[PDB]
Parts: structure tokens; C-alpha cells; sequence
């Protein structure tokens, strides 16, 4: 049985309905009861049972979480959205021996769109002494998660040379932070004059370019 | 009902690892114990379940060959053995107890299995200096193994605006993370900024000055 | 009107076409006892009553023969025979207002269950306890009427339903209300399937020497067999003789 | 349906008080009339009910002895006589008409009965001067009887940030309260502030100037 | 009949459900109907009938107020609670002749916890010539009401000598205010040097001392 | 008690007053089989059994002769004849807690 988990990326503000919908290839219904189950995983924590069966709630589960559905279609709803609900929600089947979990829905709270603070870090001198160069493009306090970073080395797009690290949603700020590291050899780094970062985001009316010459 | 697992086992490719799950709070002779696999930041794949009272093991088709499940009712401990470890096997394995007609119902913490050919290496820490409102600076930790590295500013004297990005495994098999902070432009002249990095596996405690 | 003062209209001297009733899907319940709705067109009724009122939805089931409940016990009772129909449709939009609709009333308290098709509009203060009321509302003295309190948001059960109960009288007596069912020319000496004003049989219709009085409309011989009938158009008398049957 | 009562009766301990409830908007002859007691800032206690048509009075067990109820259909007026007034009887008594199968249904304003051996007196005002941003000042009115007291600042020209705490009775049986206000410290030396206190029973109108 | 009214002090924000529960020692239902009734009283106004019977609504009662229950337990719910619902709610039984009212529930609109602004005032000189000395401690703009005021005269705790007055909830700020007046004779007041007011409140991680020297 | 372990009490050697059934307002379903609800005050019974339990509302229908469902089939089954009365009332306010 293959479980398809519609929307797996859901951003809803506090106090609003949030629906995660799991559809099964085959009927999970057997012996009359339903065997579709919902798990919650807080970052840094093991998965915890929320809904055993289609509707029955697990131990110590608030009334906010409600599971419904039958046959091949089920849904999990959290109307009184709270700060403690930011987690990863999985749908799982117990009808057949090979237990299959859903893709997983990452539920996060929503806030107003903010523009990214774009910063550029040239590599340190001692790094050039080590024969390596890493140039950093930084996006501070930007929402939503969607963001495009482009490295321009003397007006040339680079591909397969950048690594992006994104922090989780802040507990209070609720705004993301992104870092992009461009790694090159020292000889190759010293061969081009200008290094620029292109940031594309929903909060900007146009892509933002921040550049610096070598030295 | 609480379950206790092993802690963060590392192995070379092709090796085998034995992992222990210690039941607590129930008979351990009335509930089948399940084992599940989870890659970091990925989905869940149910590996297989063992019945403690009668040693009946049933495995997922993918894990039938490389996984062995055993139980010990005398010490109330289940064991999972992974053989022929590869890079695809590095993950966060979970132990679970049967309950409420759900296969995995009561999970226990989580054990990180790391399969790699690399070795314990010390982090290299480089100052990301401010460029010549709010200015930005930081430190970059590159080529360390294994995770994690604790990074702070002025031994925890600065916490506001400190972003410690998660580490990324490079093609070389090592980890790197950038810890950055935004500071007032006026503070560049007088305020001194130092980044403190701690790597317990390499036992390195290193402090670097960052200046414009 | 409210259920306690249910409004009765006496339908008489009309051609009633019930097709519009069961054809329309607006009505929620169309339960007919003693008659089939699809056959309502063919019948002729001695007299028709239409008792209309407004009730709560969950109490619609109480409008039926042999049913008990507050509405049945104290407000509106249907006889066990009840050759008729009950048509109830939801009217939440019409009978619910912003705030509350308190015009409609129902009788909480009555000393005894009211007789079938009885109406009690008396608002005398009911005496629940031992102490006589003497007309003052007190601890055990209550006004017998309670407002439904219809609000725009309510459950299907609590939302108002308008109910119309059509009581038919089906008998050999002269019929006023009839279905359309056209008409046909009369034939005398031939075995036919006559349908005089609802009566149905098979026999020849000879001229009758029998002397009918002006109020008489149909004749029965010994053993109570309909052997004479006055047609409702010509106002003439016809003797019915069943056409020949015999062994072979 | 409107009911009107007497207003603010005060009596020394041991006295008797008669309150009148004037009915309007209905027959007054077909509805029983209930009387309920409410201690200030407390729950409601039902005193007792009377039938106007037949003078059949039924009282609560606690209030059977010290209370009596009469009715006069001639003027459409109900009456209560409280006898042997003591300190515990000081309260806001309410007159209600019976309706909707509820004993007390349609209530009318409320008559305050104050049992106290004290006498009418004038307020004594003392300036709570600001301590030497936003500072605070005010006046304290003490040793006045009875309620109420009217307190204003600069003849109503200072209404933002003013808090007039409810009066509390002291051991002597008199009333005291502090009326305070917060003002920016920039106006401490510039704007003169005066609290106006009006006590009608003593006819005392006092303007007190508060200064640092 | 004794009516016990659970929670009698409820704080709920605008648009949030508020449930006030009334339980009875004996059965209140009789003759097939229910007799428990819910009254509302705004400050400075006589109580008015909201719910006559278990569920029927009184005259001019908005649909927000819903009464439910039977047997020995009843409940009153206000789902879309509005700012004009700050009042006192009573439950009253009509089954037996002595009509009993519940303890009463004070309904207040909820808001975020605010730190108390704590001020002190020595007695006025004119009051000192009168032979009385009242030291006043003020707590301005704090929520909730739970706050302990302790008087320290030369590091000696006083009891039974201070009166605390609490104002009603502000219409706009929705923050309580408290005053604590400590009254002393002139001779007793003038025998000590240091007078302090210690305030304990939820918005404070530690109790705050506001102290002053006489002179 | 729970429906599976339904609690049974024997009523015998006592005079029974059924007014509490007619006076109470809580009772939602008052269905009698083989006897009439109003005539229980004029009948003599050799022995009475008063079973009691808590059920889900949608399952109240299953407490009746000749009925099928989870409760009837596995928890509490009534005989086909069943001269007796079933009285069920809502208890949401009492049997529901926070959580
Ligand atoms: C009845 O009405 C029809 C149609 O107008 C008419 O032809 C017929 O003559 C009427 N009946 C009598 C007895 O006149």
C-alpha cells in the first residue's frame, strides 16, 4: 500500500484550520475498523502516535488533532493552531504486514512576507593561505522558505559549486536564514575579479545583486 | 512505557553493527517489538518486527538480507544487527513497541548509525570578516568529523541574531557549517567579537577573533 | 399559526390536483396513511380538511397515528384511522429571523391528553402543584405556552418545519372534491367498467324505475349491494346489473 | 415590564426599613413578586415571594423572622419591611417579577440598605505627591460617610491615566480611597494639578493642589 | 438545593469559547422540563434573565449564549465571546421553593501577561499633622489579578494593617490596578526609618522591592 | 460501568415508583417492548433486572431486540422477546473531560 500525502508543505497562521490529507492505494479498512494512523515528530524527538485508527486519539493528545475519513481517503485537521504544533506529520497503514508511512508533511506557522537581508562574506586570508576559497551569500530574516541563489563569477553563472544551508523556522522570529557557500581552489579564485550573489525571493520586486571585487 | 537504545554508532563500510533496545515499564513478553529506519530529514521505512515470546521475525523485503532481529526475555532487551553496511545505511534507526493496533506505537529516543570511510578529524575555523545599519560577521567551521560542533560567541555572551546553520556533508566526506551574527555598525570599532568552537570527538576548543 | 392554535381550512367544491404536491421536491415528508400518493388523483373525497401549523423539526415524527410526545399529547393529535396525508417541509429561511423568532408557541402543560383533532387555545394558568393557582403565575403555576425560539443557526432537528395535514373523508356519501380524470359519455345497455364519482364496478346500466328522493344518490338492495346510482352530471338514476357469468 | 424602587436608604442598627416596588406594564395582579438579596460583591440570596391577589407570603428559612412582605393592589405596589437591622443586612435588595417559570425573572434597578451607626461626615484629602519618564501622583480621601464620592482632576481636564480605586470600609466604619494619576515627568514643574472632591451628603467640595 | 458553580473566574479572549458549569446536589428537572436558569449581571445593573429553562433563550438574548445539560449538571457556553460580555453569571434553580443561586462566575476578557508598574508614596505632611500616616503602594497596568503585596517596616513583615483595593478591568487597556494602603499612628510611624513594599506577580520572575527612607 | 462489563442489579421484594421516569427530563429514548410506558404503575413483576452502562450515542439504536452491530453482537445483546424498557439519556456534560 502506497500512501500519498497531499500537501506535505503547509504554512498556516495560529488559530486556523490545517488539513493534511493521506490517500491510500488500497482499502486500509479491514474487520470493519480503519487502520490508518497519524504520527507527529517534533524536531529532535522520536515520532509520537497522534491518531490510532481513523478517529481514535492517542494518549495525551489534545482535542485539536482530529482524524477523519474512511476507505482509501483520510485527513488530519488541527483547527486551534498552536506554537507547539510545528512538526512533521506522517500517515501510516497497519492493514497489511509491510507497514508503509506517508511522505510526511512539515507543518509551520505563517507570518507576513519579509524581504531578505542579503550579505556577502569574502573568504578569509588564512583560508587563501590554505589553498581554498569559500565565498558566503547570506539571507537574513526572510519569509517564505522559497529562495533562489545564483553565483556570478565575473558575470558567469556557476553550477555544482554551491552548497545551501537553511535554518529552521525561528521560535519567535518565524523568519528563515539561508547561507550559500561557493567553494573554489585558490588559483581559480584568484583568476576572476568580481564575485556576485543573485537573490530571487517573493518579497523582492526584482532580483537583488550584491557583488564585491577580489581584494 | 519507555525504551532505551544505543547511542550514535559509527562503522566503516562493509562492517556490522549490533543495536540494543531495552524495554521498561511493561512485561516485554506480551508486545512484539518493531524496528524502523529514518534517514535524516526524510521519510519513515518500517524495517521489521520480532515477537519476544516466540522468536518469529518478519522483515521488510528490502531489509530481509542485511538485517537480523533477536530478542532476550531474560534481560528484556531486543537486538538488531545490520550487516554489509553501506553509505545508504547511515540513518536514525528507531525501536518501537506494539500498541493500539499500530505496528510501531511507542517509540524510543533514536539511534544514529553513521557509515563512512572517513575518520575523526579536527575542525578548521576561519573568520568570515565584516565587509568594508546592521553589519554581518561570523565564523566558518570546515572539515570536521564527526558531528556535532558546538559554536558560540564570546562564550555565550552574544545570543541575539546568532544563526548557526546546519552542517552539510561535502563530497570529501567531511562536515562544514557557518555560524553568523548581525551586529550594530558602531560596535565594529570597540566591541570585540570571538567565536568559540568545541568538537568533543576531536576534543578541540578553539577561539577565533573576528575583526573588520 | 402556532401548533397549539393550528389553522384548519375546509376544502370543498373544487377540482383538486394533487400532482403538484408529490411532484415538487420542496416537501421533506409526504407520508400518506390509508391512501397511496400516486393514486390521489383518481379518488373522490367526501370532504377535505387542511390543518396547517409550524412545528420543530425533530417533532415532525410526532404527527402520525398512534404516536406520543408533547405535540401529540398536548398540541395536535391524529386519529389512529387517519385516511389522509401529512406533508411537512423545512422553512428555516422563512420562519427564522435575526435574534429570535418567538411568535410560534407550543403547549407544555395540559391536564389530560387532548382528543383527536381537538384544539385547545385556552391560556389558563396550569396548576402543577397542590396549591390552586386562582390565576396567578407562581412557583407551581405556569403559563401553558412556551415559545420555540427559532434562530437562524440551529440544528436540522431544531429548525422550523411547516406542516400541512390533509384529512380526507372517503365514503359512499356524496363527494365534493374530485380528481380531474376527465369524463366520458354514458352508455346504457352494455357491460362496461363504470366509474361513477369514485364507485367502481362492472355491469350494464339500465334505466331505473326506482323512485329516488332528492337527497338519495345510490341504491342498495337486500344484502347491501350497490344496484342503483345517480350520476353526478345528468342527475339521473341508473340500475346496475352485473353482466352475465355462468358455468360451461 | 419596568419596576421602580426606593433609593439608598440608610438606617442605624436595630431599626426597621420599608421598601416599595412600583410595578408597571402588566396587571400586577396575576404575577407573584419575589424579593432577592445581594451582598456587595457576593452571591444572590432569595428573600421571599408574595402573591398580590391573595396575600400568601412564603419566605426563606433564614429570612422568615426579620422580614415581612405586603402587597397593595390599589397603588400596584409591593412592600418589604426589614426589622432588627444589623451589620450583616447591609446590601442591595432587588425586586423581581415572576416569569418564564423562573421565580425572579424581571428585576428592577435595586435599593441599597446601609446599616451603620456612623454619621454623615466630610472627606479629608491628603496629597500623595510624586516621588522625587512618567511619574505618579494623586489624592487620598479618608474618613468620609456615606458613599458615594465624586473625584475629578483639573475639573475633568485630566482623564487619561487616572485610576480611582473603590472605597473600602475601615474599622471605624468610615470610607477611604486613593485616586491616582500618572503624568509625564516633563510636566512635573510646569503644570499645577488639583484633585476636585465632591461629597453631596456632607456638601463638601474640596480642591486639593498636589505638588512635588 | 445547593448549586456548585465551577469555574467562577474565567479569562477568555475575544472570539473564544467560555464554559461555566453548574451542578446541583439534587435533581432540578420536574414535570418533563428543566428549571435551572442563567442570569447575567453587569456592574451597576440589576441581574437580567439570559436562559430560562435548560436551553431556551430569554428575551433579547443573542445567539452566542447557549445553555445545555440536564439531570444534575448544566453548562453555559459563549462561543463568539464579545467585549460586552464582561459581567457576572449566576445559575439559579426553580425546582424547590427556596430558590438557590450559584456562587457566580466573573467573566473577563483575557490578554497577555503584563509586568506591574510598582510605585510607592509616603504619607503627606498634612496627614502627619493629623496624627495619621498612610503609606501607599501602587500596582499599575498588570494582569492577572493574582499579586501579593507585603509591607516591610524596618525589615518587619506586617499583617492586618494594610487594605488592598483593586479596580475593575480597564475598558481599553484591559489591565488591573491595585492599591495597598498601610495606616499607622504618627508615633508608631515615626519610630522606624525604612519602609518598603514588596510585590509578587506572575509577570515578574522575582518579587520587586520599592523602598524609601523617612526623610 | 463500561458497556462490555455492563452492571446488573436485581430489583425484588420492594414497591417500585416509576414517577422518576416520567418526571425526569433527561431521558431521550424511553422505548418499551411488550409493556406500555404509561401502565408500569399498575403492573406486578416477579423479578426485575436493571442493567446499566455507557454507550456512544450513535449506538443507542443497537440496544433493542433483533438488532445488529458492534454493541449488540459483541457487547450487550437483547433477546428477541424482551418484555422490558430501554431508557437512554445524553451524559455529555458528566462523562466527558478535558482531553
Ligand atoms: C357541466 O359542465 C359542462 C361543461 O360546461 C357542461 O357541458 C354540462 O352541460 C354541465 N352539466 C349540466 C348538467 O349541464
Amino acid at each position: 500500500i502506497v500512501l500519498t500525502q497531499s500537501p506535505a508543505s503547509l504554512a498556516v497562521s495560529l488559530g486556523q484550520r490545517a488539513t493534511i490529507s493521506c490517500r491510500a492505494s488500497e482499502s486500509v479498512d479491514n474487520y470493519g475498523i480503519s487502520f490508518m494512523n497519524w504520527f507527529q515528530q517534533t524536531p529532535g524527538q522520536p515520532p509520537k502516535l497522534l491518531i490510532y485508527g481513523s478517529s481514535n486519539q492517542g494518549s495525551g493528545v489534545p482535542a485539536r488533532f482530529s482524524g477523519s475519513g474512511s476507505g482509501t481517503d483520510f485527513s488530519l485537521n488541527i483547527h486551534p493552531m498552536e506554537e507547539d504544533d510545528t512538526a512533521m506529520y506522517f500517515c501510516q497503514q497497519s492493514k497489511e504486514v509491510p507497514y508503509t508511512f506517508g511522505g510526511g508533511t512539515k507543518l509551520e506557522i505563517k507570518r507576513t512576507v519579509a524581504a531578505p537581508s542579503v550579505f556577502i562574506f569574502p573568504p578569509s586570508d588564512e583560508q587563501l593561505k590554505s589553498g581554498t576559497a569559500s565565498v558566503v551569500c547570506l539571507l537574513n530574516n526572510f519569509y517564505p522558505r522559497e529562495a533562489k541563489v545564483q553565483w556570478k563569477v565575473d558575470n558567469a553563472l556557476q553550477s555544482g559549486n554551491s552548497q545551501e544551508s537553511v535554518t529552521e523556522q525561528d521560535s519567535k522570529d518565524s523568519t528563515y536564514s539561508l547561507s550559500s557557500t561557493l567553494t573554489l581552489s585558490k588559483a581559480d579564485y584568484e583568476k576572476h575579479k568580481v564575485y556576485a550573489c543573485e537573490v530571487t525571493h517573493q518579497g523582492l520586486s526584482s532580483p537583488v545583486t550584491k557583488s564585491f571585487n577580489r581584494g | 512505557v519507555q525504551l532505551q537504545q544505543s547511542a550514535a554508532e559509527l562503522a566503516r563500510p562493509g562492517a556490522s553493527v549490533k543495536m540494543s533496545c531495552k524495554a521498561s515499564g511493561y512485561t516485554f513478553t506480551s508486545y512484539t517489538m518493531h524496528w524502523v529506519k529514518q534517514r535524516p530529514g526524510q521519510g519513515l521505512e518500517w524495517i521489521g518486527y520480532i515477537n519476544p515470546t516466540s522468536g518469529y521475525t518478519e522483515y521488510n523485503q528490502n531489509f530481509k538480507d542485511k538485517t537480523t532481529l533477536t530478542a532476550d526475555k531474560s534481560s528484556s532487551t531486543a537486538y538488531m544487527q545490520l550487516n554489509s553496511l553501506t553509505s545508504e545505511d547511515s540513518a536514525v534507526y528507531y525501536c518501537a513497541r506494539e500498541g493500539h493496533r499500530v505496528g510501531p506505537a511507542y517509540w524510543g529516543q533514536g539511534t544514529l548509525v553513521t557509515v563512512s570511510a572517513a575518520s575523526t578529524k579536527g575542525p578548521s575555523v576561519f573568520p568570515l570578516a565584516p565587509s568594508s545599519g546592521t553589519a554581518a560577521l561570523g565564523c566558518l567551521v570546515k572539515d570536521y568529523f564527526p558531528e556535532p560542533v558546538t559554536v558560540s560567541w564570546n562564550s555565550g555572551a552574544l545570543t541575539s541574531g546568532v544563526h548557526t546553520f546546519p552542517a552539510v556533508l561535502q563530497s570529501s566526506g567531511l562536515y562544514s557549517l557557518s555560524s553568523v551574527v548581525t551586529v550594530p555598525s558602531s560596535s565594529l570599532g570597540t566591541q570585540t567579537y570571538i567565536c568559540n568552537v568545541n568538537h568533543k570527538p576531536s576534543n578541540t576548543k578553539v577561539d577565533k577573533k573576528v575583526e573588520p | 399559526a402556532s401548533v397549539y392554535a393550528w389553522n384548519r381550512k375546509r376544502i370543498s367544491n373544487c377540482v383538486a390536483d394533487y400532482s403538484v404536491l408529490y411532484n415538487s421536491a420542496s416537501f421533506s415528508t409526504f407520508k400518506c396513511y390509508g391512501v397511496s400518493p400516486t393514486k390521489l388523483n383518481d379518488l373522490c373525497f367526501t370532504n377535505v380538511y387542511a390543518d396547517s401549523f409550524v412545528i420543530r423539526g425533530d417533532e415532525v415524527r410526532q404527527i402520525a397515528p398512534g404516536q406520543t410526545g408533547k405535540i401529540a399529547d398536548y398540541n395536535y393529535k391524529l386519529p389512529d384511522d387517519f385516511t389522509g396525508c401529512v406533508i411537512a417541509w423545512n422553512s428555516n429561511n422563512l420562519d427564522s429571523k435575526v435574534g429570535g423568532n418567538y411568535n410560534y408557541l407550543y403547549r407544555l402543560f395540559r391536564k389530560s391528553n387532548l382528543k383527536p383533532f381537538e384544539r385547545d387555545i385556552s391560556t389558563e394558568i396550569y396548576q402543577a402543584g397542590s396549591t390552586p393557582c386562582n390565576g396567578v403565575e407562581g412557583f407551581n403555576c405556569y403559563f401553558p405556552l412556551q415559545s420555540y425560539g427559532f434562530q437562524p443557526t440551529n440544528g436540522v432537528g431544531y429548525q422550523p418545519y411547516r406542516v400541512v395535514v390533509l384529512s380526507f373523508e372517503l365514503l359512499h356519501a356524496p363527494a365534493t372534491v374530485c380528481g380531474p380524470k376527465k369524463s366520458t359519455n354514458l352508455v346504457k345497455n352494455k357491460c362496461v367498467n363504470f366509474n361513477f364519482n369514485g364507485l367502481t364496478g362492472t355491469g350494464v346500466l339500465t334505466e331505473s324505475n326506482k323512485k329516488f328522493l332528492p337527497f338519495q344518490q345510490f341504491g342498495r338492495d337486500i344484502a347491501d349491494t350497490t344496484d342503483a346510482v345517480r350520476d353526478p352530471q345528468t342527475l339521473e338514476i341508473l340500475d346496475i346489473t352485473p353482466c352475465s357469468f355462468g358455468g360451461v
